[PDB]
């Protein structure tokens, strides 16, 4: 099922702060207006190239976490955030690394130069609109791994990020309200 | 991953046989082999070892000149031919694998294998006689060893093999 | 090479250090290994390139030294842990053994019983320590008291 | 207006750097499996090694090895091998070789130092050292930082091969034949190669002294220099942010990293 976005992925590219700048910016994006392949709610194994969107709404708690790996050492993320390095109910998931911690929950990952990285957002909403916001870096885990196939898990949206180059709008404040696209 | 080997029980002084050790799971031309020996009730004692290249090898010093390593990569085995053989080459011969130096361990060979017993003597295979004791058997004039008994079981000496063991 | 290795018999009780001694007769370096042979199976790996623990083994084996003189300890035994030890060098071809370090379980002084059977074997039956009276044959320890079994022909 | 004194701000970080974990380990790895490992949150000085009368070769590249006690470094790593005596020399930004080609490669945009010493006493034996390899042969060259442990056969003829080994395919590898009367020159050199990144964790030891503000003076706050009037700051960083640039690109908003406080930078 191929459904379209028309304006979302933007996330912050730096940790540097700015106010009223008009910056130009090239990395790895989600391209605008793009077919994104909506799935339904059953657990299909996915192509992982460069980094991957991930959003989700949702009513009550049905989205748990992901599982990242190879030939399926791996990658787990289980919602408390448990971190180690199939549906969960009961905890049958599966038969060296530690960490802890209306809906539309969005999150971007990436793999590069041995860092795992994750932005997040999530905002209220009454399919995906018009509304324009930002994700801000939430965790960086250096495991250094070979992810190219990954898998939801259960009790959503996935599109896929193309090398892009765009330009960037701050506010007053040093927030991203506007994102111009230099290479639609 | 295991190390097994064949190979032969008992021969005549003066022949020749030839061992195996047939390893299985894991990247077998990466690594040295070696072969130790062991008389028994006796030390252990380092008989041959062969390497990558397939022209560098050692012997020791009572049988270089007697003994042959060779592996061969394909097949992943590894053999000795003896020749000649005296009358202490009698033993348990174990193959034993030595890493190169990644980091981890270094040529302090970690993984061994079974044992196959080689006798080396001028008798005949021969089946025992065994007598009842007054409470105990006496296990007398076979040929080789083992031999089990169905508490106590007394360790077989040789004879110009008779064991005993004896019921509590 | 001519590896020397003492002492040849010992007698511990469960919870004690032991010192294994094996010198060499010339000098060498950080190349000597650590056997343990459990009487009846293959040998195994404890300690390699003269001090560090092989990945299996706990740390309470904890050998060290090098240049000529070379040490093994044990800090506090465990039942599982008598055997015994070979001291390895890995320095010029042959490579030589030692003699072994027979580790034994020490009990209190205990009385044999004597039997003698008509055609003669005479059994000296759950005995400590093994001691003297047509050859002879001695088993191991019964590993349930610890104790030797004897006979004559 | 001339600046007044100096002002340094790194974190509270205490422990030491395992250090003696890579350069004193009692033996090191082959130089076709090269080891790696990352360094991260400590205090590293690297005054007591760079004094050391034991390293014959030190030469740091992008940075000078006099002032790296100063600098904070991001993305630390330590990588130790074992080479020849007439290798050492390969161990460079744009070498070739075979050390270089086949086993271990370093870029052109490299950061970092190559140590070296002479350890003719702790890894030769007087047989023939059949422990440390190298690879000989392969298809192509390498990939910076990449490495290669494939223990396949090769082919050096038009006619293709198995798993057997005959004529004109080869076995890839290859040993040092390190012997304790070789000459100098083909001895045993052991050789770590830093490297380093220019967010950061781990970094030198300086003693952090006590924040003034307003009026002239330098500053130290994580390796970035400069001269400035500190005031009090009304930037609203969120809490992964640090640093802070206008348009004209220099460093104005900095957080002090002991005590979280945004600060400006006013130029004098
Ligand atoms: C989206 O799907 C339509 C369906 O025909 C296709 O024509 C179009 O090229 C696609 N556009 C993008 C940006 O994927
Ligand atoms: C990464 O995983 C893919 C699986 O599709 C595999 O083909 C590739 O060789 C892997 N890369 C490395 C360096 O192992
Ligand atoms: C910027 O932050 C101030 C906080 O005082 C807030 O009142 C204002 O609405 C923000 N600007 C925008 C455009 O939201
Ligand atoms: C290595 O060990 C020696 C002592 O044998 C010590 O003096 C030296 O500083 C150590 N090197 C380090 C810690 O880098």
């Amino acid at each position: 099922a191929y459904t379209n976005s028309f304006t979302r992925g933007v996330y912050y590219p730096d940790k540097v702060f700015r106010s009223s700048v008009l910056h130009s910016t090239q990395d790895l994006f989600l391209p605008f207006f793009s077919n994104v392949t909506w799935f339904h709610a059953d657990n299909p194994v996915l192509p992982f190239n460069d980094g991957v969107y991930f959003a989700s709404t949702e009513k009550s708690n049905i989205i748990r976490g992901w599982i990242f790996g190879t030939t399926l050492q791996s990658l787990l993320i289980v919602n408390n955030v448990v971190i180690k390095v199939p549906f969960l109910s009961e905890f049958r998931v599966y038969s060296t690394f530690e960490y802890v911690s209306k809906n539309l929950r969005e999150f971007v990952f990436k793999n590069i130069d041995g860092y795992f990285k994750i932005y997040s957002k999530h905002t209220p909403i009454n399919d995906l609109p018009q509304g324009f916001s930002a994700l801000e870096p939430l965790v960086d885990l250096p495991i250094g791994i070979n992810i190219t196939r990954f898998q939801t898990l259960l009790a959503y949206y996935v599109g896929y990020l193309q090398p892009r180059t765009f330009l960037l709008k701050y506010n007053e404040n040093g927030t991203i309200t506007d994102a111009v696209d230099c290479a639609l | 991953q295991l190390l097994e080997e064949s190979g032969g029980g008992a021969v005549q002084p003066g022949r020749s046989l030839r061992l195996s050790c047939e390893a299985s799971g894991f990247s077998f031309n990466s690594y040295g082999m070696h072969w130790v020996r062991q008389a028994p009730g006796k030390g252990l004692e380092w008989v041959a070892a062969i390497w990558y290249s397939g022209s560098d090898r050692d012997y020791a010093d009572s049988v270089k000149g007697r003994f042959s390593i060779s592996r061969d990569n394909s097949k992943n085995t590894l053999y000795l031919q003896m020749n000649s053989l005296r009358a202490e080459d009698t033993a348990v011969y174990y193959c034993a694998r030595d890493p190169h130096c990644t980091g981890g361990v270094c040529d302090a060979f970690d993984l061994w294998g079974q044992g196959t017993m080689v006798t080396v003597s001028s008798a005949s295979t021969k089946g025992p006689s065994v007598f009842p004791g007054a409470l105990g058997c006496l296990v007398k004039d076979y040929f080789p060893e083992p031999v089990t008994v169905s508490v106590h079981t007394f360790p077989a000496v040789l004879q110009s093999y008779s064991l005993s063991s004896v019921v509590t | 090479l001519q590896m020397t290795q003492s002492p040849s018999s010992l007698s511990a009780s469960v919870g004690d250090r032991v010192t294994i001694t094996c010198r060499a007769s010339q000098s060498i370096s950080s190349y000597l290994n650590w056997y343990q042979q459990k009487p009846g199976k293959a040998p195994k790996l404890l300690i390699y390139a003269a001090s560090s623990l092989q990945s299996g083994v706990p740390s309470r084996f904890s050998g060290s030294g090098s240049g000529t003189d070379f040490t093994l300890t044990i800090s506090s035994l465990q039942p599982e842990d008598f055997a015994t030890y070979y001291c390895q060098q890995s320095y010029s071809t042959p490579y030589t053994f030692g003699q072994g370090t027979k580790l034994e379980i020490k009990r209190t002084v205990a009385a044999p019983s004597v039997f003698i059977f008509p055609p003669v074997v005479c059994l000296l039956n759950n005995f400590y320590p093994r001691e003297a009276k047509s050859q002879e044959s001695v088993t191991e320890q019964d590993s349930k008291d610890s104790t030797y079994s004897l006979s004559s022909t």
